[PDB]
């Protein structure tokens, strides 16, 4: 790896100061994490060329030039947030200043290495109008370039380049996310007698479409046919038309054959000046006229004669001057009217002063207070207080979204926030295919929960829910009782890669704390599911899931006893209709019931947004996009410890005779009698919901490891364990003997506390989850 | 800052 | 034509429906109930009824039963019938200041620092005695 | 006031002001780049489309309704077991 | 001009043959008939025809002689 890159350098001749800033991004840690923002989804793609996370701020932005790059062969790396670069630039006014600057990307290419960074059209063009010298347009190469980004790099032997979005095409990035499933796969061979076949039929049929191609009667299946493609045996232009449409995709079977295949106005804007009131005045004008241009005038005319002639006579001015006569005819009464404002203008001025400062002010103040105010502030000026009504006419002109964020906030403001409406064909909203964008989404399920055996009122419990954006299919629900936390998200994806198959390719997730933690992006990195985050406080993003709560409410959860439904309006609830005292479910049978929902009734319900059930969508989803075989994940044992958390630290020693320390605990197996793996650093996983057995990575293989206390600690979770943790160092905070934490006391602990509030509702936690868990396994 | 992850350059692939 | 069009046991059968699946604690969607009806229907060979009939025949029996049988005694307290008096009885507010006076506590809806270390101090509380006569803040 | 074209979804025209103003969809976007003849065609299927999807309100109320008499039947097992 | 759709008969039915017949010949017929009913009655598709000077007829309803061709 060294040896290649020092051939580059020397090839190159790049200076040692040069060298130096290549070595250093090649080895670092990214300066920043990147930012949610307001505006920007934000997250991380996995890339095969680097073999890592890479960071992307704009979906839409950087992570098409991300995707490019990683699929551009001229390219060797690139590092996302390289180290800051003092640049320095003359202002306009002169001064030159140094400002720090992190470029988005550092792309290290065949020939060349340098700074890249990404920017939209508005953002650049803001920039440039107010910094002359930092950044301006070249129509020769029609590219936007930075002077001191630039003249940083030609100071060290790299290039600096500027990359917008007017250049990318989008239906190449549409292609790559179509394609980027058999891209990841590494052993692709598709059988010669229907590679054969397909040649056979290609090479009789040139520009034959893809759908036209795909319902023949082959023997063959539409993984093959895209394997076929992504092998360049079969040439599709993946830059003009997606391969999503293939009702618009011929296919050739090689380059050469592909390209030798290839190779009055104003009378107008008066009648769209017109009204339907208009239009009808018109027609009745024309109906009036038409027998006197015809020789038959009528004997009974109860219109006098002067309109007549005057209709007549712009008839033939239009039919003159215009080419038609009938738009002679328009009378546009919308331009009529006083718009001329009666008010005084100092009475305006001060008006819009106190509805500006007095009215939009964190006090949510009542109109009528404020006409007060204003008025008395009138009358000291000596000028016209304006009436109520006006006051509450204009404050009714200043509605939307600035009065409601400069009122009640920002979070209140979103209702009336925007819609951002696609004028080109972008990558669409709810992605081409099944198993392509899933969101992951929690809410707090409307209905109190009695205990299964002891028939005490439990609370609420958590839904978690992850669906796919394109045939809306509910992928996996799961119930606990817990908050959000991992265990959670290593549930709900237990699932999807269970009674399904695989996982998705992009999974949408809000700004949780299960998403921002180490072992559900390390979880994702290793599946190879690109991560993505909506901004806080913003809820469209992944607006698709999360109706799907509310119809969950509406046909599951509302008709049911005991929901919290009427908890609502808290100031009308009685003891009466307190669903604790009338709550019978539990949450096996809740759990049950809601599967049954989300897997055959909502299941096989047509969508509006689909014309048909999402199990159908599915299935010709996946028969036209292909199955993708290759990116099954079995549900063995293999998977199963894949899925399980670990430390922080991701491996632990194994001391003689006492094993492995995770979580307060010793974990002790067999294979470390060998001295081998003795006094040594091997990996550990532990399992959430069973403490007495962890798992160690130990001569290229999961072994199982048991606990010193496993008539004791064995069916318990971890919760427990950190409560009873808490509660022993509390315990012992009651004296001033320090006795530290140790497995012992935590086990006598276990075995001898009973009665605990807190500890007894956990402990009923635990025991009604696992009815969820054998609900999952089948039983 | 607070709770939020250390900018680490993710491996990905299943050993 | 103040006739019903629909048949008396459909009706018969869209009251009970109303009565036994609507008038319900579970607050349950007219779409539900309704479907629960129609299938009832079905299985019973009787003609079943519109969304529409169902919307229209339960927005004829809202009041009082329908807000106590969906969401408790305290939300059909705005659906009340009011006193109206045909005699003059004694007046209601007061026949002079000082006769009939009310006391009643809330608490202010504004969050109050202190004066000396500046911490929150959550909301106050508020008591008001009013003269119900001339409706005056004793 | 609001006029329509049967040969596009993605154009409408509404009445804004004094000003025959265009207005856009969504079947705008994803239906840019194409001839004026498959256009119309897709725009009557889309037609029929939302119509007939709003006329099958009936079975997925028919399916409602057989599941939550289910969830009903578990609900009155589970109440007379307490 | 032909068109098939799956609109029930009414002007839009007529208002979109007429058209046709416009993009196929770039004129209009000079008296249009059409069928009786308030379904074929608007104001846009008599202020198309008034416009380029053309003229509409309406059929006797229960009398398709007049249509027997
Ligand atoms: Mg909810
Ligand atoms: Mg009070
Ligand atoms: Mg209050």
């Amino acid at each position: 790896m060294k040896e290649q890159f020092e051939q580059w350098v020397a090839r190159l001749q790049i200076s040692e100061a040069g060298q130096k800033i290549i070595e250093k991004v090649r080895s670092s840690e990214p300066s920043r994490r990147v930012g949610g923002g307001s505006k920007n989804v934000s997250g991380r793609y996995p890339s095969r060329k680097m073999g890592v996370t890479i960071q992307f701020e704009s979906h839409r932005v950087a992570l098409p030039i991300i995707y490019q790059l990683e699929h551009d062969k001229d390219v060797l790396e690139f590092y996302d947030q390289p180290p800051q670069i003092k640049l320095d630039y003359q202002a306009s006014n002169g001064r030159r200043l140094g400002v720090l600057h992190t470029p988005d990307l550092f792309v290290i290419r065949t020939n060349s290495a340098g700074w890249e960074e990404c920017k939209t059209e508005q953002d650049l063009k803001k920039l440039a109008e107010k910094n002359p010298n930092r950044y301006f347009y070249s129509e020769e190469n029609n590219q936007w370039h930075s002077l001191p980004g630039e003249v940083y790099a030609n100071q060290f032997g790299l290039y600096h380049r500027i990359h917008s979005d007017r250049e990318i095409n989008w239906v190449l990035q549409r292609n790559l996310q179509f394609l980027e499933d058999y891209y990841r796969s590494e052993s692709l061979v598709v059988e010669e007698a229907i590679a054969q076949s397909l040649l056979a039929i290609v090479s009789s049929q040139p520009g034959i479409t893809l759908a036209e191609l795909l319902n023949r009667s082959t023997g063959a299946k539409s993984d093959d046919i895209y394997t076929l493609i992504i092998q360049e045996q079969i040439y599709i232009d993946l830059n003009a038309t997606p391969l999503a449409e293939p009702e618009r995709c011929l296919i050739f079977r090689d380059e050469q054959t592909a390209s030798a295949y290839r190779l009055s106005t104003e009378s107008w804007q008066r009648f769209h000046q017109a009204s339907p009131e208009d239009q009808a005045e018109a027609l009745e004008r024309y109906k009036t006229i038409e027998p006197y241009l015809n020789g038959h005038p009528p004997e009974n005319e109860t219109i006098p004669a002067r309109t007549i002639r005057h209709w007549k006579a712009k008839y033939l001015i239009a039919i003159q001057k215009y080419g038609c006569g009938y738009i002679g005819l328009l009378s546009h009464r919308s331009v009529k009217g006083n718009r001329q404002r009666k008010l005084p203008e100092d009475t305006l001025a001060i008006m819009e002063k106190f509805i500006l400062e007095d009215y939009e002010t964190l006090k949510q103040k009542r109109m009528w207070e404020v006409h007060a105010a204003l008025v008395r502030a009138c009358e000291e000026a000596g000028v016209i207080a304006p009436s109520y009504k006006a006051f509450t006419k204009e404050v009714q002109r200043r509605t939307g979204y600035e009065q409601t964020k400069k009122r009640q906030g920002r979070r209140a403001a979103y209702q009336h926030e925007s819609f951002y409406w696609e004028l080109a064909i972008t990558t669409p909203r709810h992605g081409d295919r099944p198993f392509e964008i899933g969101h992951i989404a929690h809410t707090e399920l409307d209905v109190e929960l009695v205990c299964s055996d002891t028939g005490r009122n439990l609370g609420r419990p958590w839904a978690t829910f992850l669906v796919d954006a394109y045939s809306r299919r509910l992928l996996a629900v799961y119930l606990t009782f817990d908050s959000p936390s991992y265990r959670s998200c290593l549930m709900v994806l237990r699932i999807c890669v269970k009674r399904h198959g695989r996982l998705p390719q992009i999974v949408v997730v809000d700004n949780g704390a299960e998403f921002h933690s180490v072992y559900f992006e390390t979880l994702l990195a290793t599946f190879e599911c690109t991560k993505k985050q909506r901004p806080p406080a913003k809820a469209r993003f992944g607006s698709v899931c999360e109706r799907l709560f509310g119809t969950s409410n509406t046909q599951f959860v509302h008709n049911l006893l005991g929901n919290t439904q009427i908890t609502r309006n808290v100031r009308q609830v009685t003891k009466s209709v307190n669903p604790k005292n009338l709550a019978v479910w539990t949450l096996g049978l809740l759990y049950e019931y809601l599967c049954a929902w989300a897997y055959e009734v909502y299941d096989t319900d047509e969508h509006p947004a689909l014309f048909q059930s999402p199990r159908d969508a599915f299935a010709a989803g996946m028969a036209i996009g292909g199955s993708r075989v290759h990116r099954m994940i079995p549900y063995d044992e293999n998977f199963q410890i894949l899925t399980l958390p670990t430390t922080s630290e991701g491996k632990a020693k194994v001391q003689v005779g006492r094993g492995i320390k995770i979580n307060y605990i010793y974990y002790w197996s067999n294979s470390f009698r060998d001295p081998q793996i003795e006094n040594t650093s091997v990996q550990i996983r532990y399992d959430p919901f069973n403490i007495g057995i962890a798992y160690a990575f130990v001569r290229g293989q999961w072994v199982q490891c048991i606990s010193q206390y496993y008539a004791e600690l064995q069916g318990r979770s971890e919760k427990e364990l950190k409560l009873a943790s808490i509660e022993l160092r509390k315990h012992y905070s009651n004296h001033t003997q320090q006795s530290k934490v140790s497995a012992k006391n935590l086990a006598e602990f276990l075995a001898s506390v009973e009665a605990q509030e807190a500890l007894l509702e956990q402990r009923s936690y635990d025991a009604e989850v696992k009815e969820v868990f054998r609900v999952i396994e089948g039983g | 800052k607070v709770g939020k992850r250390k900018p680490k350059r993710d491996p990905i692939g299943v050993q």
